[PDB]
């Protein structure tokens, strides 16, 4: 109970803190309370290393502060989103006395912060930014500057030493270059991560302790004198968020990471399936630590009775043997995931190919609650908006059915504006944009439309 | 300069020339009734 | 209710009129109230932008007229027809400061208008047509010119500035060159439009609200923060304007449409089918906002159990692959239509696939109306022919159903002169061809030999 969820629980350790709004908005500055400090025998300025989600790390600057508790960790909004956390998240911290001084390092500026401007970045930005700071960086940084009135976000690009240093007198900062495009940072600040999955924690458990835990510490299950198993099948009805664990597990993963799409194996010519498999299996041993995800493997490996294809089982029989390939020493797992468990051919699940099974089912009302709060974080949501409500009248719902109600709604709530938008129009009125939300009123209306649906 | 002047000669044209029509269309239609 | 219709409706905005006949037939000339102009800030012979439909714009001179209501528009036939208007129709109006003097423009004669003539059309038609008028002309404006007892209609095919300008004195006219054809305009003007499909209009927002609005504000999906989804799926049983449907969108988006025909796809070498398929995901995603039409989806996606084909299934693949293949930022919106739905293989019903459906069903009775107006609008009815009746007369009888209708009725008629028509003549005797008309009893005729036929 408590057990079979071990895994995913905060440690009381020292070096766990709780992610907190900062006082003062530098941002290579985190602050502690002094006696935290003193236990983890940081003393005020040293640099440090934080963990925060999605394989993020950041390195800051500590000091103490009488108003932060023990417990918290103070940061300011340009920390917390490279570490990609929110407020009330616990992230890890630890000393970093390695660190050296940079002997160059490449910035550019976001482009939707530039528009346009003749000033050199170097002198009204970064100069008076780095300038006897002595600022610790990693790549792959976001960064604020303020100059003249104006703001502008730089994303470290490139570090040498890589992939952090300091920022000395004598480090030579490079701005030159195409300008960074939002729309891509966009895409990146917006992975999925196990925080985009509700209503499966006994799964992502299961998963974390297949999957991760055996390819990140070999060393336990050598001790004890066990073989992990190297086959987990994903298995549950359409919607349940098999092919989202796919995604959080890739960006969550510190190993290498291989998706196969089934379909798209599927699609090419004959022969090349084939090759195409071969090489994935290739490329994940030789990259081991690694981890093989197989989405929709029904399309791959039916019933050797479904399927009048000789090229279609020819293909079954190649992943059954690449399955029994993986000897034990390769450090590669295979997951796949399906919603159709009893369409696959039922030698894949013989001992040593997929022999541990995971259901992904339906989401009860806890659940749906936590799907319903992951998919309106970023929604406009009126104050009438009551989701404990609406994950009660939404029964056999799952993840899929809750977005699609989440945006039914949005889209009523769109309609009770169409008196002043037309679609001739090149442009939104302003005050129309800002006024938009969703009311409980639009989800009631989805909700009704949705029992024709079910 | 002379290129708006020439504009506004044809447009000031063009509305007393729909005005005569208009007239011409009322005429017809008290005859009609 | 009134909300599923909110997309369709009429805005009361200034600048919004109803189009009515006009007093004189200039043919850039269109008559206000002068409260309406006072009210739209427009002075006497300003330079105004219509928007009709179907995409169509015409640049006008706006003058006052006292017989003109406030709410109302003058415009002649020419200027109608190049908004692809009726008298009834509601259009839309905006000053246009920017537009320039015509460097030189192309027009042509439409064939049936000049077979033959010596003469020069500048000379004869144009240059007393344009002489010190400035009027303001567009790329693809027919317009008629008076001369020597004789009307000649031209096409405009070329302006630079494109795609209007003003014909000042200093504007190279040219004229020179193939005669238009009659029928190509008589093709373009029946294009068909949302006001020829009738009994819809429900779907008819669906589909807007769907595929229009999405594609043309993407501001109001990122601003309450939802993705619209990008799989629409028309259904319905034969005969009820799906195929309609998408040659109305095509000829009313304003975004890139690319259609795919099932069977045409179907038709081609194994391996020449993925090509093309995979060339118009490429092709739309290039021309971006775009809608890819895929007509008789059931021809390449049946059920993957149904077909017998490795090609066939291979197919399927591919086009799961590229609809997943749409990326979040791409713009592209796939329609496809099928009167078949539980024939097509579920896993294009997926979410992120065709997880929208909009039912073209059956026609009730006020809808068997709007249909028949449609399609007998250009048909010569006599003044006995009742259409509600017929409407209250054909329960289950769908769009295309009424079009046969209304063919047998047409026959009928034909068939009741077939004394003074031989086969065998050249020619129809025109006072025959000037009597003929559609009569209710010819319906009659045509109601009763429907009831074998259902
Ligand atoms: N457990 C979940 N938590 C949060 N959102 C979810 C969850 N499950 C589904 N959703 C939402 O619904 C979307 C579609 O689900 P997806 O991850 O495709 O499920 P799936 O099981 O892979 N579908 P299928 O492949 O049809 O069996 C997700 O991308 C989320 O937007
Ligand atoms: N809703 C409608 N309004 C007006 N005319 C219609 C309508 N539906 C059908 N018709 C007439 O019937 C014709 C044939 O219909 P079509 O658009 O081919 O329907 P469809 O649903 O695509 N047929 P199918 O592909 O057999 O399922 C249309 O081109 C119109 O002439
Ligand atoms: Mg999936
Ligand atoms: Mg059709």
């Amino acid at each position: 109970d408590d057990l079979s969820t071990a895994i995913l629980k905060q440690k009381n350790r020292p070096n766990r803190l709780i992610v907190d709004e900062a006082i003062n908005e530098d941002n290579s500055v985190v602050s502690l309370s002094q006696p935290k400090m003193d236990e983890l025998q940081l003393f005020r300025g040293d640099t440090v290393l934080l963990k925060g989600k999605k394989r993020r790390e950041a390195v800051c600057i500590v000091l103490s502060d009488d108003t932060c508790s023990d417990e918290k960790i103070r940061m300011n909004r340009v920390v917390r989103n490279n570490l990609r956390v929110r407020l009330g998240d616990v992230i890890s911290i630890q000393p970093c006395p390695d660190v050296k001084y940079g002997k160059r390092i490449h910035v550019l500026p976001i482009d939707d912060t530039v528009e346009g401007i003749t000033g050199n970045l170097f002198e009204v930005y970064l100069k008076p930014y780095f300038l006897e700071a002595y600022r610790p960086i990693r790549k792959g940084d976001i960064f604020l500057v303020r100059g003249g009135m104006r703001a502008v976000e730089f994303k470290v690009v490139e570090t040498d030493p890589s992939p952090y240093c300091i920022v000395a007198p004598d480090t030579v900062i490079h701005c030159e270059g195409e300008p960074i495009k939002r729309e891509d940072e966009e895409e990146s600040l917006n992975e999925v991560g196990y925080d985009d999955i509700g209503g499966c924690r006994k799964q992502l458990a299961q998963i974390k302790e297949m999957v991760e835990l055996p390819l990140r510490h070999p060393a336990l299950f050598k001790e004890i004198g066990v073989k992990p198993p190297r086959g987990i099948l994903l298995y549950g009805p359409p919607g349940t968020g098999k092919t989202l664990i796919a995604r959080a597990v890739a960006n969550e993963t510190g190993a290498f990471f291989f998706l196969i799409n089934g379909p798209e194996i599927m699609s090419k010519l004959a022969g090349e399936s084939e090759s195409n498999l071969r090489k994935a299996f290739e490329e994940a041993e030789k990259n081991a630590p690694a981890i093989i995800f197989i989405d929709e493997l029904d399309a791959i490996a039916p019933k050797r009775e479904k399927t009048h294809g000789e090229v279609e089982r020819r293909i079954v029989s190649q992943l059954l043997t690449l399955m029994d390939g993986l000897k034990q020493r390769a450090h590669v797992i295979v997951m796949a995931a399906t919603n159709r468990p009893n369409s696959i051919d039922p030698a894949l699940r013989r001992f040593g190919r997929f022999d541990r099974e995971v259901d992904i089912g339906i989401p009860d009302a806890t659940g749906r609650l936590e799907i319903l709060q992951i998919h309106t974080k970023n929604m406009k949501l009126a104050d009438d908006v009551d989701l404990e409500q609406v994950a009660n009248e939404t029964h056999g719902h799952v993840g899929a059915d809750l977005a699609a109600l989440c945006s039914e709604a949005a889209l009523q709530a769109i309609r009770k504006k169409m008196d002043l938008i037309d679609l001739e129009d090149e442009t939104i009125d302003a005050e129309v944009m800002n006024s938009l939300a969703v009311t409980m009123d639009d989800f009631r209306w989805a909700l009704s439309q949705s029992n024709r649906s079910h | 300069v002379k290129r708006q002047e020439a504009l506004a000669a044809a447009r000031l044209k063009m509305q007393e020339e729909l005005n005569a029509q208009v007239e011409k269309h009322k005429e017809k239609l008290k005859q009609l009734e």
